[PDB]
């Protein structure tokens, strides 16, 4: 039953970006209210994150492959779903396996971030 | 001088009569024979339920008392009896299950019950080391009332077993009876949770096996002899008095059993 | 001369959950009928 | 129900002389342990400041309040209340609390004297069930004993459906000796000693 | 007042997650 | 061949179940047949002694099995050999215990329906009847 | 049921058929709400006869009464399940 | 139509029209006496004060089980939910005449008095983590179910 309300809720979220990708387009994200700028947002990240790099492709993209479960998928889903990770870089769900891998490459990119900024300071 | 101490729990009249008759015929008077109701050692309980002060329930195969469909099988079969009390009062096994649900406090329950399941999980380990097994088998009840007690006691005993070094196999009752009817010779030590499924399950094996005497260890540190017919009140009463120190008495009474088992008294 | 017989399976034995009648003993026993009627359908599952 | 059964399904009747009243005294027993078990330790015994009764209290309340029913005003819900009625509801209040303690279960009384909140109402809703429930299932039960049937509960089974379903026997045969050991019982208590 | 009397791979995420969060709040306070 | 095979390592426990079900003999014969028996011991034949003892011992310890773990603990206690007698002396006497408390007639029917539903056969029954009542007179 | 199988001949004859059903129906339906026991049918029919027709027959309102009567008294009242205390989150959906 | 780009206004025909969209959806078939009696009880404005979200949970708790009986404050005598044979009285009777209005009126508001009283504040009231979870899979499972 989970795994059922996760699916649901996901493609209701994809079809509601989708349509309001429309408005987007026309009058700018500013025009979306706050509900609609949430659903946007946890939409993208959920489109990001439906990505997934294979063992195989590493000569097309040149990263190692990863193998993901039924149940963390479904629990990472339903935590991003709920707004667990609203606070999460958008693009860190990009080309990632799991939950715990998204936060490894949020804090590396967190990290990297702090470090760059700091040397801009500095210049 | 030496005392016998006969235990009635369950059992008929006529079959404790047979019993005080064959040791009075075969002692010869030398052994009194005074009944009660609790015991640590010299002592031989008769009847299906089981007595008071008693943790361990151990069985074996006798290889004299062999039955000839049985010939040569070998397995040990222990059942884990937690402490009884008055029938009035409501048993440990049942209790540590309906505190739990009534939400009523299970601490001084909970620790007599570890330590019920420790004892029978060191002598289920000590008889495995001694027939060198690797792996036990574990019984366990897949009833959803006794969700807490079948807990308590798969994770005492695995415990335990994997503390000692040995393996453990879990599984439910049907399955295991079905196994130890038919194909007994696949299972070396079996442990048994404390239920009546459990003690149906092990008597029944004690029958088929053609009669067997079963052995209970009691808190006060000993072994007392049981039995459930004539044939099995017989062969608990050659164990004791062998361990009182009378050899050929034993013997008459094991040959008397294995003859004439229901009229052991007469042939002998 | 094929399709002759299976022999290593056997069919589920379906499980009739109790039904109790509906009185007054009923309302006031429901959690301790409904339990005894789950115990039952375990044992079915479990053959013993 | 394929292959022929050793034996023939008989009731087992084990119950051959077990009295109603010595099952009713077991389950006493064990209701007493449990409920012992449960509290924990009675609690401290007091000593009365006082000493007085509850019918006389009632009766002083009542001589107290009939001198100021002239004075006594009705008035709305909302509205501030007045010194007689805010003493007449304490009052009450506390009576009623201490009869519903004691047994005495006048819910027209309580629900006025005694109900403040929600919660307060479903308590008593609930408690009002159980009562009514509990008095019925023991008229129900006189009546069945009157009559001879089984005191206790039995399903509602074609055992020969059963058996026609099933394919083992031992379960079916289980279930049966289950039943047939629950009708013949009979599950009373002492109401007397659970009360006291 | 009585409900006071009375009485590990979840937390690892959350332990993820809040270095996360640690490091966003530093590298805005930097 | 096929079925003989199964049955045979059946009975080894070689292969089990598909639901890995009790080996009982009501369930070998709801599978294989009424006959099981006398066909595997027909089979046994065309096997060396080993073979064939391991069959027959299989076989007795089914028949065993085919009573309940309660019945195998109230009358086997004495030897599988006497569990039979055991059996048939309990249930006689727990018809006689019928008859006594609620007389003849209603016992007769009560005995047909358990009959109809144990799949006893018609002689069996009367027999058993027949015999009960002797011996309450 | 032998009163639904008799609404819906009403229903096809009124409106279908253009024919105002007439006492007698009335009648036939009040007695097999009465043999069947439906008491609340019973009322029902009851008021549908005081409405259209000239009144429901004293017999089977007795016998319509006495049987709500007789339930009430054994507790049959109200299902069961209905009068069970179910919380938010106590409520059993399948 | 309008209101794709704009702030709604939440009028009687919008709140009954959107009442009414989250009743259409269901997976299985609808016993005329209960579709009927939800969508009367929409129509009406019963509703009104019902959530969007909880209207599913609403009419679940309407027609399978009952409040009227469980709450001890049961009126009337012959227009009950349980009453399935009643389908064939709404039938020939439309439901806006004498015979039911007043029985059906009167359980309408008792079942929506209870709800808003009861079941509805503790929705609103949950804050947890595991409550939420809870409340969100119980009315899938109602919406799915009638």
């Amino acid at each position: 039953v989970d795994h059922y309300n996760v699916a649901q809720d996901v493609v209701q979220m994809l079809t509601k970006y989708r349509e309001l990708q429309d408005i987007i387009a026309v009058l700018g994200i500013d025009e979306l209210s706050e509900e609609d700028k949430l659903i946007v947002d946890r939409a993208r990240k959920l489109v990001k994150f439906l990505s997934q790099p294979f063992q195989v492709a590493e000569v097309f993209t040149g990263m190692t492959g990863h193998y993901v479960q039924l149940d963390d998928t479904i629990d990472s889903f339903s935590g991003l779903l709920m707004g667990t990770y609203d606070q999460v870089p958008e693009m860190a769900f990009y080309m990632v396996g799991g939950i715990n891998s998204v936060l490894e490459k949020a804090k590396k990119m967190a990290e990297e971030a702090a470090e760059l900024e700091k040397m801009r300071r500095a210049r | 001088s030496k005392q016998l101490t006969f235990i009635s729990a369950g059992a008929t009249a006529a079959v404790l009569q047979s019993a005080s008759a064959i040791v009075s015929k075969v002692a010869g008077g030398r052994v009194q024979t005074k009944t009660a109701k609790e015991a640590g050692r010299h002592a031989v309980v008769v009847g299906p339920e089981t007595p008071i002060g008693v943790h361990t329930a151990v069985t074996e195969v006798p290889k004299s008392a062999q039955d000839p469909l049985f010939s040569g099988v070998s397995t040990v079969v222990v059942r884990a009896v937690l402490p009884r009390a008055a029938p009035d009062s409501v048993q440990l096994r049942d209790a540590l299950d309906v505190y739990a649900s009534a939400g009523i406090d299970t601490k001084e329950e909970v620790r007599s019950a570890t330590e019920a399941f420790k004892k029978s999980a060191e002598v289920a380990v000590g008889k495995a080391k001694a027939k060198g097994v690797k792996r036990i088998v574990l019984v366990v009840k897949q009833a959803s009332k006794h969700n807490c007690i079948n807990e308590l006691f798969k994770k005492i005993s695995t415990e335990t077993i994997e503390s000692a070094g040995l393996t453990t196999e879990v599984v439910g009752t049907a399955a295991v009876a079905n196994q130890l009817i038919v194909n007994p010779e696949s299972l070396g030590v079996v442990l048994l949770n404390d239920v009546a499924a459990t003690e149906q399950i092990e008597l029944a094996f004690a029958g088929v096996v053609g009669g067997v005497s079963r052995v209970y260890h009691t808190v006060e540190g000993g072994k007392i002899s049981a039995g459930h017919s004539f044939k099995s009140v017989a062969l608990a009463v050659a164990q004791e008095l062998r361990e009182l120190g009378l050899s050929s008495e034993a013997d008459k009474v094991e040959a008397a059993a294995s003859k004439n088992p229901r009229a052991v008294v007469s042939a002998l | 001369r094929a399709d002759e017989v299976d022999y290593t399976n056997l069919p589920a034995p379906k499980p009739q959950k109790t039904v109790w009648d509906d009185n007054i003993e009923t309302e006031v026993l429901r959690k301790y009928l409904d339990g005894l009627s789950q115990y039952d359908m375990e044992e079915a599952k479990y053959g013993v | 129900i394929s292959g022929v059964s050793p034996l023939l399904y008989f009731p087992p009747t084990t119950t051959s002389t077990t009295n109603r009243e010595d099952q009713i005294n077991k389950n006493t027993n064990i209701a007493i342990q449990m409920i012992k078990r449960y509290k924990g330790e009675v609690p401290p015994h007091y000593t009365r400041k006082s000493s007085a009764t509850i019918e006389q209290v009632e009766k002083e309340i009542d001589a107290l309040l009939g001198g100021a029913e002239k004075l006594r005003k009705t008035s709305t819900d909302d509205q501030p209340m007045d010194k007689l009625t805010l003493m007449e509801r304490c009052l009450r209040h506390a009576l009623w609390s201490y009869h519903k303690e004691e047994g005495r279960y006048d819910f027209d009384q309580i629900g006025r004297w005694v109900v403040y909140t929600p919660e307060d109402e479903v308590k008593l809703a609930q408690l009002k069930r159980e009562v009514e429930a509990k008095e019925k299932l023991a008229a129900l039960r006189k009546r069945r004993e009157e009559e001879g049937l089984p005191g206790g509960p039995v399903p509602r089974i074609n055992w020969p459906q059963e058996y026609s379903s099933f394919i083992d026997r031992e379960p079916v045969v289980a279930k049966r000796i289950r039943y047939d050991t629950l009708a013949s019982t009979t599950l009373e208590r002492d109401e007397k000693q659970i009360e006291s | 007042e009585a409900a006071e009397r009375n009485p590990t791979g979840d937390n690892a995420r959350d332990r993820l997650l809040k270095e996360v969060l640690a490091l966003q709040a530093r590298i805005n306070q930097r | 061949s096929t079925k003989m095979q199964t049955l045979h390592k059946l009975l080894t426990g070689e292969v089990s179940f598909k639901n890995k079900a009790p080996v009982k003999d009501c369930n070998i014969v709801h599978q294989f047949g009424e006959n099981w028996a006398t066909e595997l011991s027909a089979y046994a034949k065309t096997l060396p002694a080993e073979q064939q003892k391991i069959i027959v011992r299989q076989i007795a310890r089914v028949k065993l099995t085919r009573y309940t773990v309660a019945e195998l603990a109230a009358y086997c206690g004495d030897g599988p050999a006497l569990l039979d007698e055991t059996a048939r002396a309990a249930n006689i006497e727990q018809g006689v215990a019928f008859v006594k408390a609620k007389g003849v007639e209603a016992f007769e029917k009560y005995v047909a329906e358990e009959s109809t539903n144990a799949n006893w056969k018609p002689e069996e029954a009367k027999k058993f009847i027949e015999d009960v009542k002797a011996k309450a007179k | 049921s032998k009163f639904c199988a008799m609404m819906d001949l009403l229903e096809e004859m009124q409106h279908r058929n253009r024919l105002k059903p007439n006492e007698e129906s009335w009648t036939w339906v009040m007695k097999e709400c009465v043999k069947s026991g439906q008491f609340r049918l019973g009322y029902c029919i009851q008021q549908v006869m005081e409405t259209e027709c000239k009144g429901c027959p004293a017999d089977l309102v007795k016998a319509n009464e006495a049987n709500a009567q007789k339930a009430k008294t054994e507790g049959k009242e109200h299902p069961g399940h209905l009068s069970q205390q179910a919380g938010l989150f106590d409520v059993k959906v399948e | 139509a309008d209101s794709v780009g704009g702030q709604q206004v939440q009028t009687i025909p919008m709140i009954r029209g959107a009442r009414f969209v989250a009743l259409f959806n269901q997976k299985q078939p609808s016993y005329f006496m209960n579709a009927i009696v939800s969508l009367y009880a929409c129509l009406n404005g019963y509703l009104d004060d019902v959530k969007v979200q909880y209207v599913k949970f609403y009419e679940y708790l309407l027609v399978h089980r009952d409040l009227g009986i469980m709450y001890g404050t049961a009126k009337n005598k012959f227009f009950y939910m349980y009453v399935q044979e009643l389908n064939y009285l709404i039938r020939f009777f439309t439901l806006n005449s004498p015979i039911l209005h007043g029985e059906l009126e009167e359980m309408l508001k008792q079942h929506t008095h209870l709800f808003l009283q009861h079941y509805q504040s503790k929705m609103n009231a949950i804050k947890s983590e595991k409550d939420v979870k809870a409340l969100k899979n119980l009315l899938y499972s109602c919406k799915r179910a009638v």
